[PDB]
């Protein structure tokens, strides 16, 4: 992220710089859920 | 009947000793643990490897 | 031997299942306890009222 005209910042790993070349936010987190595919398989076989 | 049972406590009682000074040295929490090469996208890992 | 073992850490169990949903819920911590009509004083507290 540019904070200044002549001065890009990296916002970091954890962060991230937004697309509004504003600022820096929390990067989006990632992990298993159970929205479409790959965990109904073992959730069904523990229900089972 | 009885002394199974106090016996399989115990070993039970080990393992929660082991899982207690485990979590006290080790009290919860999350990491945000993301692909510096990838980047873009955070993993919530727990707080230890 | 058996049945009087089984059902006492049935309560216990019980209770501990309460007690631990209760901190789930509630999860425990420390607030500073301060009297405005004296102030300077300080308390440090268990988070359950």
């Amino acid at each position: 992220y540019l904070a200044d005209e002549f001065t890009c910042m990296d916002c970091g790993s954890g962060q991230w710089p937004t697309a509004d070349l504003t600022g820096c936010y929390d990067l989006p987190e990632d992990y298993i859920r159970w929205e479409d595919a790959w965990a109904i398989g073992p959730v069904t076989i523990a229900c089972l | 009947p009885s002394s199974q049972v106090f016996i399989c406590l115990g070993l039970i009682l080990v393992q929660i000793v082991m899982v207690s000074v485990w979590l006290i040295l080790e009290a919860p929490g999350t990491r945000r643990y993301t692909l510096a090469e990838k980047r873009e996208t955070v993993i919530l890992k727990c707080n230890v490897k």
